RNA sequence: UUUGGCACCUCGAUGUCGGCUCAUCGCAUCCUGGGGCUGUAGUCGGUCCCAAGGGUUGGGCUGUUCGCCCAUUAAAGCGGUACGCGAGCUGGGUUCAGAACGUCGUGAGACAGUUCGGUCCCUAUCCGUCGCGGGCGCAGGAAAUUUGAGAGGAGCUGUCCUUAGUACGAGAGGACCGGGAUGGACGCACCGCUGGUGUACCAGUUGUUCUGCCAAGGGCAUCGCUGGGUAGCUAUGUGCGGACGGGAUAAGUGCUGAAAGCAUCUAAGCAUGAAGCCCCCCUCAAGAUGAGAUUUCCCAUUCCGCAAGGAAGUAAGAUCCCUGAAAGAUGAUCAGGUUGAUAGGUCUGAGGUGGAAGUGUGGCGACACAUGGAGCUGACAGAUACUAAUCGAUCGAGGACUUAAC
């Protein structure tokens, strides 16, 4: 099966309506103030839940 | 891939 | 249920045994998160044997733990460490000998990584 | 299993049954109702399995009758059994004796225990 | 009409007096509460709204709390209406209990069928496989989509898709036992849904 | 669970030793017959000199099966073999003796002569 | 629906028989429902009328369609849909190249004559079909519960007993109508039962290799093989369904009744009467833009603006993120997120396996017995904050105008 007609620019753009990234689930790190992914160790300073991990 | 083809003899 | 981790039964057993011994020796490893989550139960059940301490328990553990050096100074095996150091540490604690902390995706394949460590 | 299912069904568990396990030979006294009359037919045979829990537990007994194997599976706690009596305790090495289905005669013999 | 809401606990079996072994479903229905009476004047039809299963306060919201104030009860997890009931027989706040039913009573039971996820035409619609050998490359496929002439597939050509998770009524089940202390109905046979799922038990419509 | 092509031992002295099931009787698309059901069948093996001969089409009632049968009390009966008894249209056996145990289910279906002739009814 | 006639579309290809899979439509009805006539006593039938709701078998032979046959069945309908359906399958036949027979031909070769053999490609763009989300709408923002326009589903039928050996009949035989019981096929649900599976459950066992050795174990050999098996998923297993009725009708039967002093079911008028029609039963359903209803919650903030509008922070509430499963392709759904049992672990069970290791005793030994229904045990139950569901952040009203009744 092959396309019977080429897809117009418009139909290509309508299809790509939902082809997007979302903003990360990010929050300010209470330790160092850099943004971190919620529920992950903060990469910048290595803190999680008010404790240093990378000790 | 047919032996003869469409609307064969 | 339980996870398959993209591996055949035998491969998956081999890998869980490897990771289990790695975490006994090192006390903290980094791995994919889904591996960490599978490893918790398997490791905590080895610590339960260690805490039992009897010969039957030790041989059950010997069927799982790998034959690796946990301490070059003392010539201590992973099994010997499990049954001495780890078991003693967790005498009073009732389960939950490990914790998983999530790190975020690794470059290379976006795999969500995690630290699993003994508590 | 839920304590709740256990509790609803406890009253219907029979207490009067002897302990038996697969390989034991029972006489199972079965209430039978041919016509309006009631009578006891005895089924004597080897216990070949015992599966399930609580009120749902069943057991299966096997006998050769007139050169034909016959199995009867009963609910352990059926009231249709007047009584079970253990004739002899067998020595077997497993829970399910399905290998007996293919054996007849001397090959199908089970050694007795001094129990 | 009468009815109650419970959870499906599971199945077991019960010996009858004649010695028959009856498979049963255990429904645990702690006393339901009448939360609202819909009337022909106000609502355009007569029904009662039964609440079932107390929910923790954290899990409630202010709109829920307010709705159950008149019935003077904790917020309820499951709320369903019963039509066809005797309106005068019920009051807001009234407890509806398993002992509305009695052993031998014929009921209809309604619940959501267990979910099966995306299923093919063999499992979902009970279609035949094509041959497994003799050169077949037609095993678990759904069959011709239809004739040429319409230049289209008619509605109701059955195909793969999500199976289960549907409301299902089983009619004319018999109450085997009512246990008022434990808030249990024991119903002969099997009923829709997973364990812990909400079951509605109603007096049978064809009685 | 007896269907077209199932072969059965014959549990009687009618002359037939083995029959092949031609048809489960009692409804249009009926796949399977069980204890107490009647089947049409052809005689595949016969005892020399018997009444029933090889190749005869005959009716038979199933009296034992491996699948067996469930009873209302929640008990089951199974046998090591599938067997039937050649009958006339009135349910009387064409032979004079029945071999091996038959199931109680034959009483329910009013095969009384068979039940009486059988060495055991379980 | 046939064989054809014609040669109008298609030869820069409209794959061509049969079967399989999936149907759907017509009615000229095969069965079941209702009837009229009968050379209809009864039981059976014949013939015509209404009726398309549902149903309408498995085999032997043949590529076969068809047909004949076996055995059933209430019945084994006839046709249409590109001789329905090959970007769904098959490829026996037909329809290439090889070879052969009969036959024809001097020959090369030829034959809707036969014979043995002979490559079936395609990642779905659009509409369409089946599922599942996101968006906005529905004159405030929310949380639930709903009405049902409308749509889909279901719709089959046997046998026995009884009425009754009654009616009918010389007998042979043998009913209607009406009760009751129990099936077949089909469908829905579900795993307590019977079984199936069950690759992180238990056990036995071969070879070799490793843990130094013994003992005890690990690895590989299809999960090495073999015997069992929990949860889950399941059918062949269990439960349940098509009940009981309304309304209006078809053919048919009429009642009263004139036109037409009679007669006449019809013209006025009034009935009756089908498995069919509309309901009743089951499911979806307000994007039903005609956007419905009920209950409950929030509450009228601040700043820009001449207002009209606009912006911001919020309420009720929801979400991100996280623990997950009863849910699941992914989204979604549902249970939870620390005054929390959501998951793991832990402890206690259930079920499964079937008697651990160690030690002892007996035996020359293989092994047996004891300690001890032991040991081990994924998914199942209960309990328990030990571990992880941290800390956060984001979104989300202030309600237009007119008229009428207050
Ligand atoms: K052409
Ligand atoms: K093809
Ligand atoms: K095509
Ligand atoms: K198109
Ligand atoms: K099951
Ligand atoms: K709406
Ligand atoms: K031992
Ligand atoms: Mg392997
Ligand atoms: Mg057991
Ligand atoms: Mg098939
Ligand atoms: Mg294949
Ligand atoms: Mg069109
Ligand atoms: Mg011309
Ligand atoms: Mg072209
Ligand atoms: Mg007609
Ligand atoms: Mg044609
Ligand atoms: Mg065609
Ligand atoms: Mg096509
Ligand atoms: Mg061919
Ligand atoms: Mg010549
Ligand atoms: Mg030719
Ligand atoms: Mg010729
Ligand atoms: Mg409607
Ligand atoms: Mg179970
Ligand atoms: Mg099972
Ligand atoms: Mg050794
Ligand atoms: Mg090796
Ligand atoms: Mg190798
Ligand atoms: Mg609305
Ligand atoms: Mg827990
Ligand atoms: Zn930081």
């Amino acid at each position: 099966a092959v396309p019977f007609r080429r897809t117009s620019k418009m139909k290509k753009r309508l299809r790509r309506t939902h082809f997007k990234l979302n903003v990360p689930g990010m929050t300010e790190c209470p330790s160092c103030g850099e943004m971190k992914l919620s529920h992950r160790v903060c990469k910048a300073c290595g803190s999680y839940n008010g404790k240093d991990i990378n000790v | 891939r047919l032996a003869l083809g469409d609307r064969a003899p | 249920s339980y996870r398959k981790l993209g591996r055949t039964s035998a491969q998956r057993k081999a890998m869980l045994r490897d990771l289990t011994t790695d975490l006994i020796i090192n006390e903290r490893i980094e791995t994919t998160e889904t591996r960490a989550k599978e490893l918790r139960s398997v490791v905590e059940k080895m610590i339960t044997l260690g805490k039992r301490g009897d010969l039957h328990a030790r041989r059950q553990a010997a069927a799982y733990i790998r034959n690796e050096v946990a301490n070059e100074e003392n010539n201590q095996d992973a099994l010997q460490k499990l049954f001495s150091d780890i078991a003693t540490r967790y005498e009073e604690r009732q389960g939950g000998y490990t914790r998983i902390m999530k790190l975020g995706p690794r470059r290379g394949d976006g795999a969500p990584m995690a630290i699993i460590e003994l508590v | 299993m839920q304590k709740l299912i256990e509790d609803i069904t406890k009253e219907q568990l029979r207490t009067d049954l002897p302990a038996f396990r697969p390989g034991d030979t029972l006489r199972v006294h079965v209430k039978v109702v041919e016509g309006n009359r009631e009578r006891i037919q005895i089924f004597e045979g080897v216990v070949i399995k015992r599966r399930g829990g609580g009120i749902s537990e069943t057991f299966t007994v096997r006998k050769i009758s007139y050169g034909v194997g016959v199995e009867r599976t009963f609910p352990v706690h059926t009231p249709k059994i007047a009584k079970i009596e253990v004739v002899r305790y067998g020595k077997v090495r497993r829970a399910k004796l399905y290998y007996l289905r293919e054996l007849r005669g001397k090959a199908a013999r089970i050694k007795e225990i001094r129990r | 009409t009468k009815g109650i809401l419970g959870r499906k606990i599971g199945m077991t079996q019960v010996f009858a007096e004649n010695g028959d072994l009856i498979p049963v479903t255990v429904i645990e229905a702690a006393p339901n509460v009448v939360l609202q009476k819909k009337t022909a004047e106000n609502d355009g039809y007569e029904a009662i709204q039964l609440g079932f299963d107390d929910k923790r306060e954290k899990l409630s919201n202010k709109p829920e709390k307010g709705h159950v104030a008149k019935a003077e009860t904790a917020p309820k997890r499951f709320v369903k209406e019963l039509r066809g009931v005797e309106m005068d027989a019920y009051e807001v706040g009234q407890e509806v209990k398993v002992e509305i039913f009695s052993a031998g009573e014929i009921v209809d039971v309604t619940g959501v069928s267990k979910g099966k996820g995306f299923q093919g035409a063999i499992k979902r619609h009970g279609q035949s496989r094509g041959p497994m050998s003799h050169g077949s490359r037609y095993h678990r496929r759904p069959g011709s989509m239809g004739p040429v002439d319409p230049n289209r597939v008619f509605k109701g050509k059955l195909l793969p898709g999500r199976m289960g998770g549907e409301q299902i009524t089983v009619q004319n089940l018999e109450i085997v036992k009512v246990d008022a202390e434990r808030n249990l109905l024991l119903i002969k046979g099997n009923v829709p849904g997973a364990k812990k799922s909400l079951i509605t038990v109603k007096s049978a419509v064809k009685s | 669970m007896i269907q077209q092509e199932t072969r059965l031992k014959v549990a009687d002295n009618s002359g037939a030793r083995e029959v092949l099931t031609i048809k489960v009787l009692g409804g249009s698309g009926r796949k399977t017959a069980n204890i107490g059901d009647v089947i049409v069948c052809t005689v595949k093996q016969a005892t020399p000199g018997g009444v029933v001969k090889k190749g005869e089409v005959v009716k038979a009632v199933i009296v034992r099966t491996k699948s067996g049968a469930r009873r209302s009390d929640g008990s089951y009966i199974s046998f090591d073999e599938n067997a039937c008894v050649i009958i006339r249209d009135d349910k009387s056996p064409r032979g004079t003796r029945i071999f091996g145990p038959v199931a109680r289910e034959l009483r329910e279906n009013n095969f009384m002569k068979i039940v009486s002739l059988a060495p055991e009814v379980i």
